[PDB]
């Protein structure tokens, strides 16, 4: 198929690793979160605009709309986690293993 | 008095006339003594690169009238 | 919270699961999924404790995880069909997307590592609104899906998730915990009938919301969240002993109660497909969730664990608190196995 | 005020469009005659080249209908320089 | 009512002007005569290309030329 | 549990969005209206599994139109066998691929 | 030929920016019954030159930084959209001429907060980051009235188009059917550049400008020209949107020269507005926006929805 | 060069998201989501989706990561290998996928992929006097009275819900 | 049951409530020295709010009052001018009143 | 193309410009100067948010000028006061709550 989609998903997929992989953030995984909703958005846009398929082009508008709203329920929660902990460290958040 | 900001604002004034006095006359002069084509729909530049094919020359404001045709 | 507040956002809870249920596009499907979330997490951080803010936001994660997942198989979806119908996939790819998608969103094995960790950090309430009713939309999905699913990828998962879920509770003595790890082995349960009979997946569903709807009720009224507390329960509430436990031994699978029908009507239909190693591991390993279902019960009812003092003061106060369907909730989990052919209006 | 000069605009985007709708049938018959001179050629072009090739059928469908199919930019504009493909594929969207 | 809103048209006249014009947005297209126009001529705005139809035989209303006198006018968009 | 609540009713509430061939703004057709049209009455009401087998034709047709894989393939292997006699002398590109003839309209 | 007409774009940009500061000295000198700049040049001109061969020349200020990259990428992202967000102008004809050139403002205008922020990031100062987030949240802020009353304008425009908003006030300016949303937007705009009276970083109201404190800064005459430069555009951005001017299409130096005066005068409104008034506090002007700013801005984006349906004047769409 | 600049802002993308998702820093987390968002913006934009990359300006880039970086100024504190050694892995994988598919025109690692340019699948019509993708963004409040419903109300409790949590009581 | 790895392992609170397990201080100067100039504040600030405002004074003491102690009355005089310094002859009629 | 070369011109000028005001003052030799977490608001936070909750509302509203131009009106007109309404709305349980609160 199309060579940028190889491109898009391989984007999508590294994401997607760096947020199967958190290093010591919270921040970071909010971001690499993101950055999956970023190549999300520009494949549907592309596929899209490639098909010219008219009506769909109001559904990039309301995956970002949706996923912003998301994302700031989720930065609610790492300032939740902050205001607790004083830092945004996932190694923080291990109170439920016991 | 008052009127001694006038030569600071006059400078001013002559530096916000350049760009827009600059890019009409380079669209005049780039389009053949006329405005640029304003192509913003697909209607527009499909009549647009259609001049560009009939003028011969490879200009989409090289306009061809009822002299090209017999 | 203001309770105006709080039935605004049940009720956005249930919209969400609603427009989930009755949707045919795949874009209303994932806003449902999105609503839910989004509403369902106040519900979460109720007292606003640290260990409720660490459970909404790994459920936060695992979920927002889940909804990238499907919105990348709709997409998918989108490349191989151009269209958006909710229907079969037609591409493996986003088949085995959307499946791990709604894996992580029911918490089965290997996706199960927020379950008892999340249900351990949330009130009562919300550990039953997240192991009931959150189980609803993701299996709709999969009951609208199954001519897509990977056999291979939801029988391991199912098997997966029943062993998981089996040797997870043997261990445990938080009751959230233990109804997590007991969430895992029944949606292991659901999804292993699932691709051979999805009636039968709709009956394990309905039978397994009433009976964690029933453990949940019997603990919110006795407010035990423990093993050990709710052994406390013979001195106090005596009847209370006897409802947890025929309920307990209602889920794991002893006839003649209520709880047998599920998996004996999953083992029913799985053989009629050749199935037979697979429905016998299923139900040996089974034996594992009816034993630490035996290890409360000891603990609660057939014996007495010795109480304190302050128990006296307890005995001249009656509950107050609103048990809302507890004994029909009660009868309906023990009672029911001579009424299996009921199983017809889910088809 | 912007009631009447918004009517008057609305009445000359109407003769604007009727403008165009006048000048459609011709700008249809020569986007089809140029359409077929480019698929024609590129017929044409593949019948000389595409003779070493063992089992090559010049000008196969790729589709199983018979039915026309909308020729797409590399179906046209593939065989030619870049710059015709780039004024032909960037063209309308790089324009100022 | 007559008190309670010279009262907040005295203490908070920004919140009294937003609620009226809202108040006024939402009620006075149902009140006003030309949003029947608005419709008209959008309708009327011809974006697309009016594909002819094959005449069967039977089709009075339907013209065999722009300039005829069926089909539908704007003589009301041109006079209003 | 598809509680089709939209037929019940009778509302639209999302079948609008769904496929390419609906009811478009201004009468905008899709890339693929013919295909999946032609897709989509083919596989209305015999069933996916009688449809999987008895639409098949259809179905590669509109996938085809959507992905251009096959058109992309056959192009790859003219611009390679074209580049190759480039490469090997035998073949020189027509003024009408070279930009020299001033185009038709 | 292109690059012509970019270079006189963009270098009498910078000349414009430099005689403002004149303009700016010499208009808060008379209307503080003083002057501005007389001796440097004469009658002040050589005043914005020798001031800016003094900035260029001074020493690097003395501390160094958190962040080295950003603390390079604040100016040049700073300098960038300044300079970018005058290409769509139409004046009578815009550089690029873009069909969304209203919403490519908008857009490239709520980029410009990352300047401050990460200026804020390079700063040693953990209170100067404080006020960089205090100014960042003024900015967005304001942004909300700004891409309202911007939609409540552009519904009678027809399009995103902001050459056709020349040819939407060929009868009438645009400011008389939208007076309340051209002084919120005159209001909200000069909040934007963080102009007085809603300057509170080069103020008071603040925890950090305060007389040997910490927070290496950059070099200030690129974030001082490139907040001029936003202050120009703006006012002419305002000038097109509002008090859009005649245009003869066989003359086009009527329309420059009308909307170069009005341009002016408004940059001197500008002028004249921060030498008139004391600061806001910060609640102040937050109480300005979101209690004040933004009820009647949606009220009259209702209005100006409805409006057009409700008189069948709907502008067109090309 | 310039025909295939849809795959070389493609290729920045990759290179970007492998920047901030070896994760260094959330503050250059966030500046590599920038750029990214910025160039895979660009891949938008030259397909002809100029609203739809106007909103990753406006509201992606200008509302959502302001507010990333607005709410990272408050949780790290101003002033490695794991992060610099994933990164040139990365590097290394998506310079050896571009070098297989430029060599090769076919490569397969989920999916089947043309090595030629992305022009070649676009369509050679005109859509008139409007944009496509423009009346179909016009068309979410005609058409998409049901999908306005469902996201205003996901806003509305959005902003409830944002208020209970963050109230701490 | 307890392993060696899960023997740290306390069991929850009761409650389920975890004990929480501070206010800005702020050294202030005037922005532009030209007005006060000479002003040193300690503050404690509450985000936006002041808890404690200490002055600190004494970076204009001269020893104004232990200088007039040494000098005559009438060179005494030229010390009022300069305590107020906005306020000169009002100092200066202050001095000459008690004198 | 005409805007990319554009955006590398304004770039380029931007770059130019830094590279002098950081490597102009070096030229003038100098004397080597010798001599020698932040509190966590949470209403910089809410304003933050309700800036974003409400700039997605806003991303909601933006196609309003091309939707005037629908045949639906009547659904059109009542959608686009429904987001203006629940705007309103957002801001009013923002008002009541006491969120608008010292960032008023
Ligand atoms: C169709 C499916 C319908 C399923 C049941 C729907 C209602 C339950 C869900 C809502 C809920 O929680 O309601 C509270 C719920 C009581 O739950 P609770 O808190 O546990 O009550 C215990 C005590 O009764 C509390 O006592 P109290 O002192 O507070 O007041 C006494 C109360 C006073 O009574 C009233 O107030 C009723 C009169 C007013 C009616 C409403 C007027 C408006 O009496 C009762 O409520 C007696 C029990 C009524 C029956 C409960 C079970 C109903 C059937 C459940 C499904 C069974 C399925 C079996 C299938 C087997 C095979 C699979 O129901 C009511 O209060 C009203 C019951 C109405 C029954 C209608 C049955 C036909 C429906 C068609
Ligand atoms: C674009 C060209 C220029 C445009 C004009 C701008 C140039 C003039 C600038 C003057 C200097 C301003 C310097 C900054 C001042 C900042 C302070 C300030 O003004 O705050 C705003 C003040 C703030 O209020 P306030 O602070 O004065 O009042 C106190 C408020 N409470 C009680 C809440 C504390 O006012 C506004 O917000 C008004 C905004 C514009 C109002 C538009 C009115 C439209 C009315 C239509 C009719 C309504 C009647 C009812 C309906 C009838 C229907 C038929
Ligand atoms: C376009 C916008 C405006 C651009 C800026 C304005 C244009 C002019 C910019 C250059 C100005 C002159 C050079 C920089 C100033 C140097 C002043 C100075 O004292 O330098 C001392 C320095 C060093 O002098 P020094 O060695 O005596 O230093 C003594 C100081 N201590 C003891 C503390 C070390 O001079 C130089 O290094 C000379 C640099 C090159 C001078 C010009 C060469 C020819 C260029 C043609
Ligand atoms: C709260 C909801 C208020 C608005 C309700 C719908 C208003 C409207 O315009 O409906 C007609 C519109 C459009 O209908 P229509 O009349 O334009 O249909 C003509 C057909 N088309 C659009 C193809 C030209 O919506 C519907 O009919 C279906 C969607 C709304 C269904 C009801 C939602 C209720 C939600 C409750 C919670
Ligand atoms: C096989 C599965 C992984 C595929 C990619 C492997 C890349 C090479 C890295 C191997 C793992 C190295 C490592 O230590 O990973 C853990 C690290 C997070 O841990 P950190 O805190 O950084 O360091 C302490 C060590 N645990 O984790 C990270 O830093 C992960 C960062 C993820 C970014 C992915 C970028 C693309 C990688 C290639 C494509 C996939
Ligand atoms: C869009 C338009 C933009 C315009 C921007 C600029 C605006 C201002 C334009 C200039 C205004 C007038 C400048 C006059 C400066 C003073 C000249 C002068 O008299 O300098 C005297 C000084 C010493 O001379 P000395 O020989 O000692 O004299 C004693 C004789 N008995 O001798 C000297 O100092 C040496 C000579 C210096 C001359 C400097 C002239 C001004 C340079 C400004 C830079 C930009 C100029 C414009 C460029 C574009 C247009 C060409
Ligand atoms: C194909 C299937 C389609 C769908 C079919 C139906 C599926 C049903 C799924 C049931 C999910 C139940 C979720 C929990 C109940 C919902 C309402 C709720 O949230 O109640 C909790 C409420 C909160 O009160 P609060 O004060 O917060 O309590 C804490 C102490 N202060 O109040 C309390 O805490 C009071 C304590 C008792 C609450 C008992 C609630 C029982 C509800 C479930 C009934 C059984 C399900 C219906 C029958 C079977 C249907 C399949
Ligand atoms: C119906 C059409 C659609 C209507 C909805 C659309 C509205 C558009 C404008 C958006 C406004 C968003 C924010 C609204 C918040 C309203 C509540 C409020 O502010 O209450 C508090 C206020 C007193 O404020 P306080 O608590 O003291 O705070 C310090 C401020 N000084 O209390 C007050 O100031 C009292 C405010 C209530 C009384 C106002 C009466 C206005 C009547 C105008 C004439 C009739 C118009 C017709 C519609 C009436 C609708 C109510
Ligand atoms: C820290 C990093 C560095 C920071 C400093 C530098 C970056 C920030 C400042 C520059 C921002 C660059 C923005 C580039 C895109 C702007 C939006 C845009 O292209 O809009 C104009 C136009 C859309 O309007 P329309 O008229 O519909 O299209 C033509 C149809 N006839 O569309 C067109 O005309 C399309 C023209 C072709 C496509 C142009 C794409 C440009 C290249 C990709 C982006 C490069 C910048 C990456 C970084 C962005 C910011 C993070």
């Amino acid at each position: 198929m199309s060579l940028v989609y190889m491109n898009i998903m391989m984007a999508f997929t590294v994401s997607l690793t760096g947020l199967l992989m958190y290093r010591s953030h919270l921040m970071s995984s909010l971001l690499c979160l993101e950055g999956m909703m970023l190549s999300l958005f520009i494949l549907a846009t592309l596929m899209i605009l490639n098909s010219h398929f008219t009506l769909a082009s109001m559904m990039p508008i309301i995956l970002l709309v949706f996923a912003a709203c998301e994302a700031a329920l989720g930065l609610s929660l790492l300032v939740m986690v902050s205001n607790t902990y004083g830092t945004d460290y996932v190694q923080n958040l291990n109170l439920l293993q016991c | 008095m008052w009127f001694e900001v006038l030569p600071g604002i006059a400078v001013m004034g002559v530096c916000l006339f350049i760009p827009g006095m600059a890019t009409a006359r380079i669209h005049r002069f780039s389009n053949g003594g006329r405005e640029k084509r304003v192509a913003h729909y697909s209607y527009q530049w499909y009549l647009m690169e259609r001049d560009r094919r009939v003028s011969g020359v490879n200009r989409y404001y090289v306009s061809k009238g009822l002299e090209n045709i017999d | 919270m203001n309770p105006i507040i709080l039935i605004i956002i049940l009720m956005t809870v249930m919209l969400g699961t609603i427009i989930v249920m009755i949707s045919t596009h795949w874009l209303l499907i994932w806003i449902g999924f999105e609503m839910n979330m989004l509403a369902i997490i106040p519900i979460m951080m109720k007292k606003h404790n640290p260990r409720a803010t660490e459970a909404s936001t790994k459920y936060f994660l695992t979920q927002s995880t889940a909804s990238m997942l499907l919105m990348m198989a709709i997409i998918i979806n989108l490349m191989f069909s151009g269209q958006w119908t909710v229907m079969k996939l037609f591409n493996p790819m986003a088949s085995m997307l959307m499946t791990m998608a709604l894996a992580m969103k029911l918490g089965m094995a290997p996706f199960h590592f927020w379950v008892p960790e999340v249900t351990q950090g949330i009130p009562l309430s919300s550990g039953l609104i997240l192991l009931t009713w959150q189980k609803l939309a993701p299996m709709s999905v999969l009951y609208q899906i199954l001519p897509s699913i990977n056999l291979d990828l939801i029988l391991t998962l199912s098997i997966l998730s029943i062993t998981i879920g089996g040797w997870g509770g043997l261990n445990q003595t938080q009751l959230r915990k233990i109804m997590a790890y007991s969430s895992i082995a029944h949606m292991g349960w659901m999804t292993a009938v699932l691709l051979y009979n999805p009636t039968m997946t709709l009956l394990n569903l309905i039978i397994y919301i009433i009976m964690t709807s029933t453990m949940f009720t019997l603990f919110m009224a006795n407010s035990t969240t423990t093993t050990l507390s709710l052994s406390h329960t013979w001195n106090k509430a005596p009847i209370m002993t006897i409802l947890v436990l025929i309920t307990l031994l209602s889920m794991g699978g002893l006839p003649p109660l209520s709880g047998f029908m599920p998996k004996w009507m999953i083992i029913q239909e799985m053989t009629k497909n050749d199935s037979i190693i697979l429905p016998t591991l299923m139900a040996i390993t089974a034996l594992l969730n009816l034993y630490f279902y035996m290890r409360l019960t000891y603990s609660t009812a057939l014996t007495m664990f010795p109480s304190t003092n302050n128990m006296k003061m307890k005995w001249q106060f009656p509950t107050t608190k609103r048990m809302t369907l507890l004994p029909t909730m009660t009868v309906l989990s023990t009672m029911l196995l001579p009424l299996t052919p009921i199983l017809s209006i889910l088809e | 005020s912007m009631m009447r000069w918004n009517r008057e605009r609305r009445r000359l985007q109407i003769e604007d469009f009727e403008a165009r709708i006048a000048l459609m049938p011709l700008l249809q018959a020569e986007k089809d005659r140029r359409v077929l001179q480019m698929l024609r050629e590129n017929l044409e072009e593949e019948a000389t080249i595409m003779k070493d090739v063992p089992g090559w059928k010049v000008g196969e469908s790729v589709f199983h209908t018979t039915r026309w199919v909308t020729p797409m930019m590399g179906e046209l504009y593939g065989l030619r320089t870049g710059e015709e493909i780039l004024s032909s594929t960037y063209g309308f969207i790089w324009y100022t | 009512v007559a008190a309670f809103l010279k009262n907040v048209w005295a203490k908070e006249p920004v919140l009294v002007a937003s609620f009226a014009i809202a108040g006024l947005a939402v009620i006075l297209p149902t009140l006003s005569p030309y949003t029947k126009y608005s419709l008209m001529i959008n309708r009327a705005t011809p974006y697309n290309y009016p594909v002819p139809l094959r005449d069967d035989g039977n089709m009075p209303d339907v013209p065999s030329h722009p300039q005829d006198p069926q089909g539908p006018s704007l003589e009301w968009l041109k006079r209003l | 549990p598809f509680f089709d609540v939209q037929k019940k009713l009778g509302v639209d509430l999302d079948h609008w969005m769904t496929i390419q061939s609906a009811e478009q703004p201004h009468r905008i057709p899709a890339r693929c209206h013919a295909f999946e049209k032609e897709w989509i009455e083919c596989a209305h009401g015999i069933g996916s599994i009688r449809a999987e087998k008895e639409c098949k034709i259809e179905f590669e047709d509109f996938r085809e139109c959507l992905l251009r894989q096959k058109t992309m393939k056959r192009l790859n292997a003219i611009k390679r066998q074209r580049d190759k006699l480039i490469k090997e002398g035998k073949y020189t590109p027509p003024p009408h691929h070279s930009g020299q003839e001033d185009l038709r309209p | 030929m292109f690059m012509i007409n970019v270079l006189t774009l963009i270098i009498p940009i910078l000349l414009a920016v430099a005689f403002l500061t004149l303009v700016e000295r010499k208009v808060l000198g008379y209307m503080q019954f003083r002057k501005g700049p007389n001796v440097v040049g004469p009658y002040g001109l050589l005043q914005p030159i020798a001031d800016a061969i003094k900035l260029f020349i001074k020493e690097p200020l003395r501390p160094a930084t958190s962040s080295i990259s950003m603390f390079i990428l604040a100016p040049i992202l700073a300098l960038t959209l300044a300079l970018t967000m005058w290409i769509p102008l139409p004046m009578p004809y815009p550089l690029i001429n873009m069909n969304l050139g209203v919403l490519f403002m908008l857009a490239m205008s709520s980029l410009a907060v990352y300047s401050i922020l990460w200026s804020g990031w390079a700063s040693n100062s953990k209170y100067a980051l404080i006020g960089a987030l205090r100014a960042v949240a003024q900015t967005i802020s304001y942004e909300v009235t700004l891409a309202i009353i911007l939609l409540s304008v552009l519904l009678m425009n027809g399009s995103f188009t902001l050459s056709t908003l020349i040819i939407t006030q060929e009868q009438v300016w645009l400011i008389f059917p939208a007076w309340p949303l051209a002084m919120m937007w005159f209001i909200s705009t000069l909040a934007e550049t963080n102009r007085a009276p809603f300057d509170l970083t080069e103020g008071e109201s603040e925890l950090v400008s305060g007389f040997n404190v910490e927070y290496a800064a950059g070099p200030f005459a690129l974030f001082f020209m490139a907040e001029y430069a936003n202050i120009i555009m703006m006012n002419i951005f305002t000038t097109t949107l509002f008090l859009g001017a005649f245009h003869n299409p066989y003359m086009p130096e009527l329309y420059t020269i009308n909307f170069t005066i009005k341009s002016l005068l408004l940059s001197i409104t500008f002028l004249w507005i921060r030498a008139s008034y004391p600061r806001f506090r910060y609640d102040q002007l937050m109480h300005l926006l979101w209690k004040n700013f933004l009820p009647l801005t949606l009220a009259l984006c209702m209005w100006h929805v409805s409006l057009p349906i409700l008189l069948s004047s709907i502008p067109p769409q090309t | 060069m310039m025909t295939y600049i849809v795959f070389i802002l493609s290729i920045i993308f990759v290179m970007g998201f492998v920047g901030f998702s070896s994760k260094p820093s959330p503050i250059y987390g966030g500046l590599g989501l920038i750029v990214s968002g910025g160039v895979g913006c660009g891949i938008v934009l030259n397909f002809g989706g100029s609203f739809l990359g106007l909103m990753v300006f406006l509201i992606y880039l200008g509302g959502m990561m302001v507010v990333f970086g607005y709410t990272t100024a408050m949780a790290t504190e101003q002033y490695n290998k794991v992060v610099l050694g994933t990164f040139i892995t990365g590097l290394l994988m998506e310079f050896l996928m571009v070098y297989y598919v430029l060599k090769d025109k076919e490569v397969e690692i989920v999916f089947k992929f043309n090595g030629m340019g992305d022009w070649v699948i676009y369509d050679t019509g005109d859509s008139g006097f409007f944009s496509e993708e423009a009346m179909g963004i016009a068309a979410l409040y005609s058409y998409g009275t049901w999908l306005v419903i469902v996201t205003g109300w996901s806003l509305l409790i959005g902003v409830v819900v944002i208020m209970e949590i963050t109230r701490g009581n | 049951y307890p392993t060696k790895e899960t023997a740290h392992w306390k069991p929850p609170p009761w409650n389920d409530v975890d004990p929480p397990k501070s206010n800005l201080t702020l050294n202030f100067g005037p922005q532009h020295p030209a007005a006060h100039g000479v002003l040193r504040l300690v503050m404690e600030l509450s985000g936006e709010m002041v808890r404690k405002c200490d002055p600190h004074i004494g970076l204009l003491h001269r020893g104004t009052e232990k200088l007039i102690e040494y000098k005559t009355y009438l060179q005494a005089l030229p010390y009022f001018d300069r305590l107020d310094y906005v306020s000169m002859m009002c100092n200066e009629q202050a001095y000459s009143l008690a004198v | 193309m005409n805007l990319m070369i554009t955006l590398l011109t304004n770039f380029t000028l931007a770059t130019l410009l830094v590279t002098i005001a950081f490597w102009l003052p070096q030229l003038n030799v100098y004397s080597e100067k010798t001599s020698p977490r932040l509190p966590f608001s949470m209403k910089f936070f809410l304003v933050a948010i309700t800036f974003l909750l409400f700039d997605l509302e806003i991303a909601l509203l933006l196609p309003l000028p091309w939707a005037s131009q629908t045949t639906n009106l009547n659904t059109m007109l009542t959608m686009a006061l429904l987001l203006i309404f629940l705007l309103a709305v957002s801001l009013a349980y923002e008002w009541t709550q006491k969120g608008l609160e010292w960032t008023e």
